[PDB]
RNA sequence: GGAACCUUACCAAGGCUUAAAUGCAGACUGCGAUUUGGAAACAGAUCUCAGUUUACAAGGUGCUGCAU
RNA sequence: GGAACUCUAACAAGACUGCCAGUGCAAACUGUGAGGAAGGUGGGGAUGUCAAAUCAUCACGGCCCUUACGCCUUGGGCUACACACGUGCUACAAUGGCCGGUACAGAGAGCAGCCACUGGGUGACCAGGAGCGAAUCUAUAAAGCCGGUCACAGUUCGGAUCGGAGUCUGCAACUCGACUCCGUGAAGCUGGAAUCGCUAGUAAUCGGAUAUCAGCCAUGAUCCGGUGAA
C-alpha cells in the first residue's frame, strides 16, 4: 500500500563525469560527509593505480552481482538495477574487514577478482540448492 | 571567602577570641558549620549542631585549612 | 636514555615519550622541551648528550616522581586520620566529590557484590 | 543580465572573470564539486546566506536564469514538540 | 501557595527596601540576612505558585494558557509556522 | 514620522497613514511554549506568538 | 521550564496564641540611627502610614478526583 | 552619493486535473506538454469508553485539627546506597586526534544587561572605559578546505576517579555550584535473546540561541542554521 515510487534522481561527480561513481559515494557516505568520502575514493582508485583506470574497478563490480537470491525459502530473481546496490553493498561492508592501515588501502579489493565474490558464491549455492521451488 | 578575605563568623569569633584570651575553659556551643577553622581555633572543643544534636571537635592543629562542617556525619547509613 | 629512573622513551617522539614518565604531563613537558630548546618533531633515538643532561636539568626541578606519589599520599592519610568527610568516605570507597552514590558509581565502587 | 539565485538560504545576485565578491573563483570554492555545478556550458556574483553547497547552488540557479532553471523549493523543516527532531520521535517501553 | 507562604515573599520584598545604602557600601555585614537579593523567588503574582514563571506576563503558565485564550491579554494569539 | 509600534498590523497602519496627514523595519516576534496539562502530560504543549509591529 | 538559605510543603530544637498576612468592629496621636541577650526568630533601652487591650473572623500543599 | 536588485510588510497574480491524449451516463483515476510549483506544493494550529491525571495552578459539597495537623526562625534533609528498570551524552578510532592557515550562517537575546578597546595574568578572570532599551552598538561558529605528525595497541583513542593550587556569584561553596589550571590515564577494541525511530533537506552528523536568572547540575526542554544519504 506505499503506491509509488519516485527512485530519487542523481547527479554525476565531475571527475569520470560517470553516474556510478555518485552511487558509490554515497554508500560510502557516514554521517552525511560527501567530500571526504569523495577524497577517500579517489585516493583508493589511485593507490589501486597499480596493477588501468576505474574501468577494471566498475568490471570487478560485476563479479559481486548476484543473480538469484533466496526471500518458504523460495528463490526469485532481484531486479535489473538493485543488482548494482547489492553489489556495492557488499563491496563496501567487505572492504571494512580488511586489516589495512587506512580506508583507501583497505578498499583494494577491485583487484582481489577476497571476501566479495564469497558472498556471490554462497549466494548461488543457497539458490541452487532450493531449485525445486 | 575564597581568598578574598577569610570567612568566619562574627558571632563565633567573638566568643572564641574570649575562651582564648581566658585560658582553657568549657566547650564552645555553635550552628554555623560554615566557619573555616582558625589558627586561633586550636586546642579547642567545639559542639557544633549536625542535624538534630551538637557533636564536639577538637581542633588540634590539623584542621586549620578544612571548615568546621567537615566533620560531624549528617546521615546515618548503617 | 634513563631521564628519569628506569622509564624508557625507545624511538617515540620526544613529547610522547617524555610524558610517559609519572609526575610530568604534557603541558609541563612541553614547557621543559620549549625552555631546553629541542625541536619537539625530532625523535629521541638521536638526541645528542648535551641535549640530554640539559633536558635532565630541567626535569629535575619539578616533583615529578615516587616523591610526588607518596607526598599526595601523605596528604589523603593526613585528610583521613583526622575524621574529615574526604577521610570517612576514602576508608569507606565511594566517591567523594559530591557524586551520587546511586547509579553510575561502578567505576568507584567495583562489580556488582 | 541580472539574475537572482535563492536557493535553501543563500541569495546571489549575478550581475552578468567570474570574480565573487572581490575575490577569485579559488579562494571561494576549493573543492571539485564546489567548483562545478556551474554547468552552463564579466561575472560579479554578490552572495550571502547558508553555505557553500547552498551559495553554489544559488550561483548555479542565477547562471541558469540567465541563459537547472527549477528552484528547488526545498527547506529545512520546522522541529516539532514532543519529538527530538523535524521526523524522529523519543523512544517507549512495554508495546 | 498557602496564604502565610505567599505573605512571606512580601514580607521579604518588604524587608528589601532599606539597606540598599548599606548593601552597596567581603566582611562588615552584620544583617537579617533577609536583606539579599538571593531570597526573592518569583511567584505567580496572582495565585502565588512557584514552578514555572514568564518574567514578561510575571504569571505562571496556566494562568497564562487560561488568560491567552479567554483573551486577557492584548497581543498573544495562536503561534503557527 | 518617527518610530511608532504597536501590537497589530492593521491598528499602527491607520495610526501612521494618519500621522502622515495629520517604512517597514520587521516586526518583532516571540514566542512561547506553555504545557497545556496543569498536571503530566508533558509531551503535550502549546505554542503562543507576540507579535510588535514598529515603522516610522 | 533552575533543591546551598530562599523554593520547602519534611525532620531536631529555640519563640506565638482571636494569629505570621487580610477585613473589620471601640479607643490614644502625629518609615529610620544607636545598645544589650542571642544561631536567628524575638525580648529589654536612647532617639524620633505607625504602635496596643476586648470580644470576630481567620488558617490548613489535612482526607476522599469513586461527590465535583 | 543612489531608487535596479536582495531585503523588509501591506495589497495582488499564480495550482482549477484547469491544457493535451486514451476509459467511462457520471464522478474520476493512467501518461505527456507549459510552469517556481503539482495532481490536498510541503509542514503546522485545528482533535466529532477507559468511575484515566490532578481536592498540590485555582475554586468547591462532606469530614477532621484550632494551644493546634495553625505560625515566624536556625540547622539538616529533598543529593541518603548493597541492588535493579527507563530516558540520555561520550567513547570503544585512524573517511581519526593534535598543533597551524583559510572561509561560509540562521534565528533569538541584551540597564535583572550585551561588551568594542587598552593594561595584568598560561587560563578562568580583574581594573579602566566607549556604543546600545535596538534592520543602528556588542556578542569572534563547528563540520568543511590546505599542510606536517602519529602508522595500530588499552595507543598521541577515551574520559571516569583522586591530590594540590585559583577565578565568579552569593551572608554563606563541607554536606551540595560552575569554570580554569598542574598532575593521572579505570572500565571500554562494536555489545546476548529481545526491542526502537525513520520514506526527502527526512534519517545521520556539527554548531548556535532562548526559557526559567545571584550562580548553576543545561548531557534535560523549545527552536534555528550547515553538510547531507540507502
Amino acid at each position: 500500500r506505499k503506491r509509488a515510487a519516485k527512485k530519487r534522481p542523481l547527479l554525476p561527480d565531475p571527475r569520470f563525469n560517470d553516474q556510478l561513481v555518485t552511487r558509490f559515494v554515497n554508500n560510502l557516505m557516514w554521517d552525511g560527509k560527501k567530500s571526504t568520502a569523495f577524497k577517500v575514493f579517489y585516493d583508493a582508485i589511485d593507490i589501486i593505480e597499480t596493477k588501468t583506470s576505474l574501468e577494471i574497478w566498475k568490471d570487478a563490480l560485476t563479479n559481486v552481482m548476484p543473480h538469484v537470491e533466496v526471500r518458504f525459502q523460495i528463490p526469485m530473481q532481484i531486479r535489473p538495477d538493485r543488482k548494482i546496490s547489492m553489489a556495492m553493498k557488499w563491496l563496501i561492508l567487505y572492504a571494512r574487514r580488511r586489516n589495512e592501515k587506512s580506508m583507501a588501502q583497505r578498499l583494494a579489493s577491485e583487484c582481489l577478482a577476497g571476501a566479495a565474490v564469497k558472498k556471490r558464491m554462497d549466494t548461488h549455492k543457497m539458490a541452487e540448492a532450493n531449485k525445486a521451488f | 571567602s575564597l581568598k578574598k578575605g577569610p570567612f568566619v563568623h562574627y558571632k563565633l569569633d567573638k566568643k572564641v577570641q574570649e575562651n582564648v584570651e581566658s585560658g582553657k575553659n568549657s566547650v564552645v556551643k555553635t550552628w554555623s558549620r560554615a566557619s573555616m577553622i582558625t589558627p586561633d581555633f586550636v586546642g579547642q572543643t567545639i559542639a557544633v549542631h549536625n542535624g538534630r544534636q551538637f557533636v564536639p571537635v577538637y581542633v588540634t592543629e590539623n584542621m586549620v585549612g578544612h571548615k568546621l562542617g567537615e566533620f560531624s556525619p549528617t546521615r546515618s547509613f548503617r | 636514555a634513563r631521564i628519569a629512573g628506569i622509564n624508557i622513551p625507545d624511538h617515540k617522539h620526544a613529547v610522547i615519550a617524555l610524558t610517559s614518565i609519572y609526575g610530568v604531563g604534557k603541558t609541563r613537558s612541553k614547557a621543559i622541551l620549549a625552555a631546553a630548546g629541542i625541536a619537539e618533531d625530532v625523535k629521541i633515538s638521536e638526541l645528542s648528550e648535551g641535549q640530554i643532561d640539559t633536558l635532565r636539568d630541567e626535569v629535575a626541578k619539578f616533583v615529578v616522581e615516587g616523591d610526588l606519589r607518596r607526598e599526595i599520599s601523605m596528604s589523603i592519610k593526613r585528610l583521613m586520620d583526622l575524621g574529615c568527610y574526604r577521610g570517612l568516605r576514602h576508608r569507606r570507597g565511594l566517591p567523594v566529590r559530591g557524586q551520587r552514590t546511586k547509579t553510575n558509581a561502578r567505576t568507584r565502587k567495583g562489580p556488582r557484590k | 543580465i541580472h539574475k537572482i539565485g535563492r536557493r535553501k538560504t543563500a541569495v546571489a545576485r549575478v550581475y552578468v572573470n567570474i570574480t565573487v565578491n572581490k575575490k577569485e573563483f579559488a579562494t571561494y570554492f576549493p573543492t571539485a564539486t564546489l567548483q562545478y555545478k556551474v554547468l552552463q556550458p564579466d561575472v560579479k556574483v554578490n552572495v550571502y546566506g547558508g553555505g557553500t553547497t547552498g551559495q553554489a547552488e544559488a550561483v548555479r540557479m542565477a547562471l541558469a536564469r540567465v541563459m537547472l532553471l527549477t528552484r528547488d523549493p526545498r527547506m529545512v523543516e520546522r522541529k516539532k514538540f514532543g519529538q527530538k527532531k523535524a521526523r524522529k520521535r523519543f523512544q517507549f517501553s512495554k508495546r | 501557595a498557602k496564604e502565610s507562604m505567599k505573605a512571606r515573599e512580601v514580607k521579604r520584598e518588604k524587608t528589601v527596601a532599606k539597606y540598599a545604602e548599606k548593601r552597596k557600601a567581603e566582611g562588615l555585614q552584620r544583617l537579617p540576612k533577609n536583606a539579599s537579593p538571593v531570597r526573592l523567588h518569583n511567584r505567580c503574582k496572582l495565585t502565588g505558585r512557584p514552578r514555572g514563571y514568564i518574567r514578561q506576563f510575571g504569571i505562571s503558565r496556566v494562568t497564562f494558557r487560561e488568560m491567552a485564550n479567554n483573551g486577557l491579554i492584548p497581543g498573544v494569539k495562536k503561534a503557527s509556522w | 514620522r518617527i518610530k511608532l509600534k504597536s501590537y497589530d498590523h492593521m491598528l499602527v497602519d491607520k495610526s501612521a497613514e494618519k500621522i502622515v496627514k495629520t517604512i517597514p523595519l520587521p516586526t518583532h516576534k516571540k514566542l512561547f511554549t506553555v504545557l497545556r496539562s496543569p498536571h503530566v502530560n508533558k509531551k503535550a504543549r502549546e505554542q503562543f506568538e507576540v507579535m510588535s509591529y514598529k515603522r516610522l
